[PDB]
């Protein structure tokens, strides 16, 4: 299926990640699957927040002893050459962002979550996506699926926190009532 | 003033859940209409407490005032008129309890 | 003083300009359920003009 | 529009070599004498430009030709330099028929009916016409020094007898033959702008006139009059620069207004004159391209019809 | 309390008009509703200001 | 300042698609027009009422109120 | 490809109308070498008596 | 006896051209249910977008690339010192650690 | 705009006077009922794409 | 060896001459592939999300990129490239303001306690200032990769908007309706190929939640 | 208003009145005249 | 001076820029009964 | 037309608010979730398939249609060639869409049933 289009080759990081955040609180992807995935988020943001924590090491030992790095230190301002380091950092730093090896593991691992979900639910899996709220990401998605693992799989799974299994009741939709109604509404 | 119009603003929104871009392009164009049309009589407020401000001045505001005025009632009148002469069914079968 | 009347017309007003949407509640009884309809209206065309 | 083409059948390339140098050689032969009128126009409002109003802004091509009569040549003096404007010519459709049509076939798609991007070939259509003016220009800047020699003071003339006489005096007096390729740049530039700003009006408004109309006879030349104007818009500015480079004479106390280079020429003509100074003769340049243009569509559509009729090829696909 | 408060719960929390509302008039009785008026928005502007 | 160039600029742009595209785009009226609305909230939610430029990428409806 | 310019030939697709008259349709008379004679013949006509 | 008069309404036409401009659009919209499509026609948009921002650029000449470089060059060394002041009493606030200690 | 007083000089001639300019856009003032019925029929392609063309019989 | 017709007619099919135009989307020398897996049961798949309205966004636009290449409707590199020439512009403008506002590194001020400016507000202004150059300088950023995609995937891999490139080839009531080409009209379309891109299922899903 | 300065700054307060390239505010952007 | 031709393009420039404003206060923000009566017509 | 339908996921609509059976719905046989199918609108004998495909061309590869900020209304512009040139064809599906003169003569002019 290499020419194939999945459902979800539009969606972004953020997306993806608020898809797996709603299909596991809503139990269609049970906790089984989930500590691959919360262990390469870990790992992809202490990567991300300690990245240039090394490479401003790397970068004094031998990006900043090269010809250019020391024809600026020495002839222009102290001022100019803190700035031209920040930008080489910032500049590797977002390189680094973008094409982190733990960064596509994360992704990859993501991936493999959503063709789980997709062949759980058919193609439904397009209905685990919403009009996502602005200056949500997809860290922020990860942290809150982290957060109901924790909350479920704790000692307050049913003092605090509602437990994982499910306990709807058992009736067929076609019989059953529903709350709304196609075109009217009812009272 | 502003907490209080802003939160009746976005409740008034919300609760019908109204279309953003053509309701702010909308917003916008009215938004515009209103304040150039208060611009001019800010402006005219401003120019007459010195040295403009004379009797042909006063008497043309007079003047204006009452033709507006007199615009409307015209309307005004038009429709009473109507409501006035407002028709009904015959009284005989159609409609006997217009009397 | 101002303010409280134009409360009261736009109230007034408001409740003219509604009459002309006729809401009901119909009882479907086949399935037991109340459903909202939408009606036009028909009145003395003196309502209409004032 | 991309699959309208019908490539139903395509000229060998000693076909497309002989039937083009022998339309061109006839086109020329006919519209030579408006060029040197254009040419003889710029140079006398080089240095000056347009100084009338209005509806007389510019110079009076029919005025110019009469000018250029009541010398007592009659029309053998609009002829001057034909010769060498005839092997310039010749030289350069060869060398870019040959290049693009090398080109072409290299890089044809597959399918008859379709056909390379308008973009495409006018970047084929622009490197050929640059590389052929190149290779030729030392017979464009012969032709025009000496239609020039005319308008130009006696004692700045060069007296040159052919294009071979013009050649040999520009490379011994002027020394080395590194000074053949005088205006050679301004050249390149001219022949690209031509080649690209000719080709795309036509097509544009021979479709648009094709979907208003319907398919007529007229379609073909209203199309040719649009894209005839607009080459000409494009092209005349250089031109003009290319005409005053060729008549740049090599002593500088010769020139009127010395110029060093394309650069040069333009800043001058600009402070000089308005940046209406470049549109000098537009009418006997709109007019000598729109001729040349018919002429050689006009006999090559006839010479094509007749191949593939005789081809086999049917009614639509001819 | 009289602007908002008050004039909130009769537009919004009920759809049953005060009697002043309509004792002048001559209209049936019918009852307000808010989600059937006024599509351009137009209040939205009004009331805020 | 700020809010009298906007003004200006947004005027002068509109009234020039208007006079243009009344003027010459009425030959394609699908291509040179979007078709859209929106309904009172109590009838059920109109099949043109979608955001704009993401009609290939959502599709918006709502729960109707009384 | 014959020169600067070039001369596009296109192929379009079947159209008609509902009607096929009052338009543009050339006569099987209008020709090169009938219009040549008739005009010469009426312009010599009426040269020779003006 | 009338005081001198303004010769010129420039609010006055752009509010005109602001009717003009409901009234069209207001009609088409709730009759027609047609919204001009804008990007049929991408450079008037482009048009009132370049707008947006060309007069403050040329009050400061932004249209030399040389100014533009060089206007980006002072405005990163403005940001970074400014950061950097920020943050260096950082440094103070550790050395006084140790005499508070 | 705010460094001059608003009024009109003694001096008669400061009357705003009416001088004739360029002339090229009476051209197409001239030439416009001819542009404007082709932007109306031709251009928008009204009634249709096949009033104005060439008539053909169906095959 | 070859086949019969019917295998011949395969063949021709998946052909990648059969449907690829020059102009067209260079996707159609394999578009049978593609299609065969992508239209499964004869069915078109619809890649949109259901969304309920609860104004929790009101732009729609997921991003910057989104924003670009669907509100300013940048959908080609000329287009990308005159945003990002505003965006310069907008962005040169706001470093100038800021220094204008901060005479931080200018007219020899090394400290930003020797501004008016900070006299006047203090710490909170010079928050203010930081974060909208931080907020312009982000745009620019965003704008700038952006039209660095969009000049990578057009100028260098040639890659367009097809469906943009079919409506400037096609401006209207154009007659291009050849029965060669299968994709100029529904009718001309080959029979077979509808048959066999519809050939494949789906899959039925696990239901194990 | 471009490369000729006719108006005054001197006797303006704002010169983003008009496009220009050659007028500057005399009150710049983070001055404060405060007794 | 090296940019003669840069001046007279910068006279060009500013002319323009002049016959702007002059065109918009005289044309379309002007209340002149005169001008809005050709503009009528 | 089928791109702007809604009621095709109303059915979602519900379960958007009430999750209870929400996993009970997704349990359900998929027919034509996220789907459009197209009945054929040529007669095809071919016996070697038993289900054909009449998408739009245009809209065949979502790959370019996801990215584009355009309506759906560029597959159904003009992309068949079949055409009527009679008269007596109508050009309008709706009659009324019409104009009552300029005397606005009623009812004609003043009820939505004829203008
Ligand atoms: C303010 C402006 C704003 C924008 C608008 C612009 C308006 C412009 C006009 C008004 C203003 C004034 C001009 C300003 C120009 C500024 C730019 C500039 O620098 O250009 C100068 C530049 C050069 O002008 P120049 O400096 O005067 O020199 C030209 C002279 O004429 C050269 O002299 P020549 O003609 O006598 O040439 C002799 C010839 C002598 O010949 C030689 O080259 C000698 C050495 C080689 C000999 C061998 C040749 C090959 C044969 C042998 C091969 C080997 C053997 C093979 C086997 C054996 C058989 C052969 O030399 C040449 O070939 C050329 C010179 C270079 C030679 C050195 C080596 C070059 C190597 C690379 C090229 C190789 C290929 C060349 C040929 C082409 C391909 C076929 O001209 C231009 O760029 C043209 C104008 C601009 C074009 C681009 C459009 C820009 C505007 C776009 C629209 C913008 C609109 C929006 C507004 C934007 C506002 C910013
Ligand atoms: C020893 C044991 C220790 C244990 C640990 C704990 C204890 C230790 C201490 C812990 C301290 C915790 C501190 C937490 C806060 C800071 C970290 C944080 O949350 O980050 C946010 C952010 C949260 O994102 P996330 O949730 O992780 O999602 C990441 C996902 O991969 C995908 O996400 P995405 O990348 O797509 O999303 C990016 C961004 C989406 O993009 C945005 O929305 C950003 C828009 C532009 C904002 C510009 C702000 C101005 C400052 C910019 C940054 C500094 C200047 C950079 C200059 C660069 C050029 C040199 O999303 C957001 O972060 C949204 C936040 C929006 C709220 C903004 C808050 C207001 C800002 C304005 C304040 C001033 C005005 C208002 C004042 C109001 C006062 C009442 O962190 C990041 O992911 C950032 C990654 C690194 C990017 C670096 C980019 C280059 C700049 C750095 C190099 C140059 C530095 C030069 C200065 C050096 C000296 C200072
Ligand atoms: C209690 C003692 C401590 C100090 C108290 C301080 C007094 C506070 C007074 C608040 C006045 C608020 C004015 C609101 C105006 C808008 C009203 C509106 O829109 O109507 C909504 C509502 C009415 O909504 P409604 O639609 O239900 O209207 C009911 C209509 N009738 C009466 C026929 C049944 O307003 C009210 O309920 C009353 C409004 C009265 C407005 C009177 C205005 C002039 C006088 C103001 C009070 C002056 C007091 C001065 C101090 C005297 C101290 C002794
Ligand atoms: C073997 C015996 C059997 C008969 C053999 C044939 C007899 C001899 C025929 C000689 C050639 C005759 C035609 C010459 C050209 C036209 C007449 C003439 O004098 O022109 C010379 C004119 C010159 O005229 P001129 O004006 O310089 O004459 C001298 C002028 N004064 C007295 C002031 C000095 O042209 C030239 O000689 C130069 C250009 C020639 C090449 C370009 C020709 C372009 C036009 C070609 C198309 C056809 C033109 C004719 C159209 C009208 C007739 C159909
Ligand atoms: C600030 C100033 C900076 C100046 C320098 C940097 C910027 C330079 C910008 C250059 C822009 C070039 C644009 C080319 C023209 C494209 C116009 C266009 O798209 O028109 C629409 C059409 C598009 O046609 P189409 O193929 O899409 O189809 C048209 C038909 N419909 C509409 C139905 C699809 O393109 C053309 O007509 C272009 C024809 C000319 C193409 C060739 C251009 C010149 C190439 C030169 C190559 C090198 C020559 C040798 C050089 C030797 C020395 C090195
Ligand atoms: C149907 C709609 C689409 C139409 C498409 C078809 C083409 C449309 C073409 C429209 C443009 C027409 C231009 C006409 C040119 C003038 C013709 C004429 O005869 O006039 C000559 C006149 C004078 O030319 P002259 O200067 O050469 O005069 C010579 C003077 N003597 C005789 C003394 C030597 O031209 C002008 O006055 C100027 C004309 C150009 C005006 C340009 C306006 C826009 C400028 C924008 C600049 C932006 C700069 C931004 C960068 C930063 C700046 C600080
Ligand atoms: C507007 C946005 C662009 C950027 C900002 C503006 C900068 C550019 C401003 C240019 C203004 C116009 C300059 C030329 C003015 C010519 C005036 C004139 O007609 O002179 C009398 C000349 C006189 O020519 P004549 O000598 O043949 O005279 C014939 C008339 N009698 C016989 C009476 C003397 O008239 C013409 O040539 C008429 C046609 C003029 C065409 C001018 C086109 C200018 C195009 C320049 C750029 C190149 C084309 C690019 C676009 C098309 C190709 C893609
Ligand atoms: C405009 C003034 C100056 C000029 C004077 C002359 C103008 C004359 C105009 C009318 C001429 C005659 C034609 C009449 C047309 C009537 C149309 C009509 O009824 O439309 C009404 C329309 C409703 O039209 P509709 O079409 O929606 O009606 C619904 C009916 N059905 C369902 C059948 C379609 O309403 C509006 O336009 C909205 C008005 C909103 C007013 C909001 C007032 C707020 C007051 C706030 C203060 C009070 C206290 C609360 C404060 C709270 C603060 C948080
Ligand atoms: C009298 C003609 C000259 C007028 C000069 C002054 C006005 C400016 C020029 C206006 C346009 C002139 C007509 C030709 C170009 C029409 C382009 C167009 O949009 O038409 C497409 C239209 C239809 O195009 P379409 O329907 O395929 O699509 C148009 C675009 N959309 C998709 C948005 C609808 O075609 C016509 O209306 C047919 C026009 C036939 C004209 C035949 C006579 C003129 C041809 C020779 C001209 C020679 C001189 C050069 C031109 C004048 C000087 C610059
Ligand atoms: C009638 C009213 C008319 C109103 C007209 C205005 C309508 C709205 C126009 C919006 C245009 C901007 C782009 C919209 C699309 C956004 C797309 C997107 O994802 O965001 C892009 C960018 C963000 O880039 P991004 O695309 O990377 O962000 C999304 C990516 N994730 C999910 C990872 C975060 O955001 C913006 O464009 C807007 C940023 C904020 C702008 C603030 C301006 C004012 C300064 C602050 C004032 C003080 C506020 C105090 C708040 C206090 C809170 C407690």
């Amino acid at each position: 299926n290499n020419l194939r289009l999945k459902p979800w080759f539009h969606w972004t990081d953020e997306e993806r990640s608020h898809a797996i955040f709603s299909a596991y609180e809503k139990r269609i992807l049970k906790s089984e699957d989930l500590p691959s995935f919360l262990r390469a988020n870990r790992i992809n943001n202490v990567s991300t927040w300690v990245f240039p924590l090394i490479a401003l090491p790397l970068f004094n030992q031998s990006i900043f002893k090269l010809g250019f790095a020391q024809r600026i230190l020495l002839t222009r301002p102290a001022i100019e050459w803190h700035c031209f380091k920040i930008a080489t950092v910032a500049a590797s730093w977002l390189a680094w962002l973008n094409f982190s090896p733990f960064y596509r593991k994360l992704e990859n691992e993501k991936e493999y979550l959503l063709d789980t979900l997709e062949s759980r639910i058919g193609i439904n899996v397009l209905d685990l996506n919403d009009a996502l709220p602005r200056w949500t990401t997809s860290q922020e998605y990860n942290r809150r699926t982290q957060q109901l693992y924790n909350q479920r799989n704790g000692f307050f799974a049913g003092l605090l926190y509602p437990q994982e299994e499910s306990s709807r009741p058992l009736v067929d939709i076609a019989s059953f009532p529903k709350n709304l109604h196609k075109e009217k509404l009812t009272k | 003033g502003l907490l209080l119009g802003l939160s009746s603003i976005y409740y008034l929104m919300y609760v019908r859940l109204l279309p953003f871009n053509k309701i702010i392009f909308a917003w916008i164009l009215v938004a515009m209409f209103l304040y150039w049309l208060l611009s001019g009589f800010v402006f005219f407020v401003k120019k007459y407490q010195y040295s403009k401000f004379t009797a042909a001045i006063q008497r043309f505001w007079k003047r204006t005032y009452i033709i507006f005025w007199v615009i409307e009632a015209g309307t005004f009148s038009v429709f009473f008129y109507l409501t006035l002469n407002a028709s009904s069914e015959p009284v005989y079968m159609y409609d006997q309890i217009k009397i | 003083l101002l303010l409280y009347i134009l409360w009261l017309e736009f109230y007034q007003f408001y409740h003219i300009l509604s009459f002309y949407g006729n809401i009901n509640w119909a009882f479907d009884y086949d399935e037991y359920i109340w459903t909202l309809e939408l009606d036009t209206r028909r009145t003395r065309l003196a309502n209409n003009y004032i | 529009m991309n699959y309208s083409y019908k490539r139903y059948w395509e000229p060998s390339t000693a076909e497309v070599i002989g039937l083009s140098l022998s339309v061109n050689t006839i086109s020329a032969a006919l519209t030579y004498p408006i060029e040197f009128v254009k040419v003889r126009s710029q140079i006398r409002t080089e240095g000056v430009g347009i100084r009338s109003k209005n509806l007389y802004m510019g110079i009076n091509p029919n005025k110019v030709f009469r000018e250029i009569h009541a010398t007592g040549n009659g029309l053998r003096g609009f002829y001057q330099g034909f010769e060498s404007h005839l092997i310039g010519r010749l030289s350069y459709l060869f060398i870019r028929n040959l290049t693009y049509k090398i080109i072409y076939d290299r890089t044809k798609p597959v399918k008859a009916h379709n056909d390379l991007s308008h973009r495409e070939k006018g970047v084929i259509a622009g490197f050929a016409g640059g590389l052929a003016a190149f290779l030729t220009s030392p017979a464009d800047l012969v032709n025009t020094r000496t239609i020039a020699e005319g308008g130009k003071p006696k004692e700045w003339r060069w007296g040159y007898k052919g294009l071979m006489d013009g050649i040999n005096k520009i490379a011994a007096t002027e020394g080395g033959n590194a000074a053949l390729f005088r205006g050679s740049y301004a050249n390149v530039l001219r022949a690209v702008i031509l080649n690209i700003s000719l080709t795309g009006p036509f097509d544009y408004l021979n479709e648009k006139i094709w979907i208003t109309f319907g398919d007529m006879t007229w379609n073909k030349y209203a199309a040719l009059l649009w894209a005839s104007f607009w080459g000409s818009v494009a092209t005349l500015p250089f031109d003009n620069i290319r005409t005053r480079l060729y008549a740049q004479n090599a002593d500088p106390t010769k020139n009127r207004l010395t110029y060093s280079g394309w650069a040069d020429a333009a800043k001058k003509l600009i402070q000089h004159e308005g940046i209406s100074g470049f549109y000098v003769g537009f009418y006997a340049f709109y007019i000598r391209t729109f001729l040349y243009a018919w002429t050689t569509v006009f006999i090559t559509d006839k010479i094509t019809s007749d191949w593939k009729r005789k081809a086999g090829l049917k009614e639509w696909q001819i | 309390w009289c602007a908002y408060f008050v004039p909130y719960n009769i537009f919004f929390k009920t759809h049953m008009p005060l009697e002043h509302a309509y004792d002048n008039l001559f209209f049936p009785y019918f009852q307000h509703t808010h989600f059937l008026w006024d599509n351009n928005a137009l209040h939205i502007p009004t009331v805020g200001g | 300042l700020s809010f009298v160039y906007l003004s200006y600029r947004l005027a002068w742009v509109l009234f020039a698609y208007v006079l243009i595209y009344n003027h010459f785009l009425l030959g394609d009226i699908g291509k040179t027009f979007n078709v859209g609305e929106w309904d009172h909230r109590l009838k059920p939610s109109a099949e043109r009422d979608y955001p704009t430029r993401y009609e290939s990428l959502y599709i918006l409806d709502r729960t109707q109120k009384w | 490809m014959f020169f600067e310019l070039e001369d596009i030939k296109r192929r379009h697709s079947l159209y008609w109308d509902i009607y096929n008259v009052q338009g543009w349709v050339r006569r099987p008379d209008s020709t090169l070498y009938n219009n040549v004679k008739r005009g010469v013949t009426a312009g010599v006509v009426a040269s020779l008596v003006q | 006896r009338y005081s001198r008069n303004r010769q010129t309404y420039r609010t006055g036409a752009y509010w005109c051209l602001y009717v003009n401009i409901i009234a069209v659009v207001a009609f088409y919209f709730w009759f027609y249910k047609f919204t001009m499509n804008f990007g049929y026609l991408w450079w008037l948009l482009y048009s009132l977008i370049l707008s947006f921002f060309f007069s403050r650029a040329l009050k400061h000449r932004f249209y030399n690339p040389l100014n533009v470089m060089t206007e980006f060059k002072n405005g990163f060394m403005w940001f970074i010192i400014i950061l950097i002041n920020i943050f260096k009493p950082l440094l103070k606030l550790l050395e006084n650690n140790y005499i508070n200690l | 705009e705010s460094e001059d007083l608003d009024f009109q000089c003694e001096s008669f001639k400061s009357q705003h006077f009416r001088k004739k300019g360029p002339i090229s856009q009476y051209l197409i003032l001239g030439l416009l009922p001819i542009l404007y019925f082709g932007t109306e029929f031709f251009y928008n392609h009204y009634p249709d794409e096949d009033y104005w063309r060439v008539a053909h019989p169906p095959p | 060896k070859k086949g019969t017709a019917s295998e011949e007619e395969l063949k021709k099919l998946y052909d990648p001459n059969t449907f690829y135009e020059h102009g067209d989307n260079p996707a159609f020398k394999q578009f049978m592939n593609i299609a065969v897996e992508n239209l499964r049961e004869g069915k078109l798949t619809d890649h949109r999300t259901y969304v309920v309205d609860t104004y929790k966004k009101w732009m729609y636009a997921r991003n910057w990129d989104d924003f670009l290449q669907r509100d300013c409707k940048a959908i080609t590199f000329p287009r990308a490239f005159a945003l990002w020439i505003v965006g310069t512009l907008g962005m040169a403008t706001a470093s100038k303001w800021c220094r204008q506002i901060l005479p931080v590194g200018s007219h020899g001020i090394t400290k930003i306690s020797q501004t008016q400016f900070f006299h006047q507000f203090g710490p909170l202004g010079t928050l203010g200032a930081v974060g909208f150059y931080g907020l312009t300088a982000y745009l620019y950023y965003k704008t700038t990769i952006f039209t660095v995609k969009k000049f990578y995937s057009h100028c260098i891999l040639q890659e367009r908007e097809w469906i943009f490139e079919q409506e400037r080839q096609n401006p209207g009531y154009g007659e291009y309706f050849f029965k060669d080409v299968p994709l100029s009209a529904e009718e001309h379309f080959n029979d077979l190929a509808r048959g066999e891109m519809a050939k494949k299922k789906f899959e039925k899903p696990n239901h194990e939640f | 208003c471009i490369y000729q300065a006719y108006q005054n700054p001197l006797r303006h307060i704002n010169t983003g009145h008009n496009p220009n390239n050659v007028y500057e505010d005399i009150v710049m952007l983070g001055d404060y005249p405060v007794q | 001076n090296y940019f003669y031709y840069l001046d007279r393009i910068k006279k060009l420039f500013t002319y323009l820029n002049d016959l702007r404003k002059h065109i918009l206060k005289k044309y379309v923000y002007t209340i002149n009964h005169k001008r809005i009566a050709i503009n009528y017509l | 037309f089928p791109f702007l339908e809604k009621m095709k996921y109303n059915q979602y609509k519900e379960y958007k608010n009430d999750y209870l059976f929400y996993l009970d719905f997704l349990k359900k046989e998929i027919t034509d979730d996220h789907s459009f199918f197209w009945k054929a609108r040529k007669v095809i004998k071919l016996p070697q398939y038993s289900v054909f495909s009449f998408v739009p061309l245009k809209l065949m590869m979502w790959k370019t249609m996801i990215n584009y900020p355009e309506s759906f209304w560029y597959a159904a512009s003009r992309v068949v060639q079949s055409r009527r040139k009679k008269v007596f064809v109508t050009k309008c599906s709706a009659r009324t869409l019409t104009t009552a003169g300029w005397t606005f003569i009623t009812p004609f002019s003043s009820n939505i049933k004829y203008t």
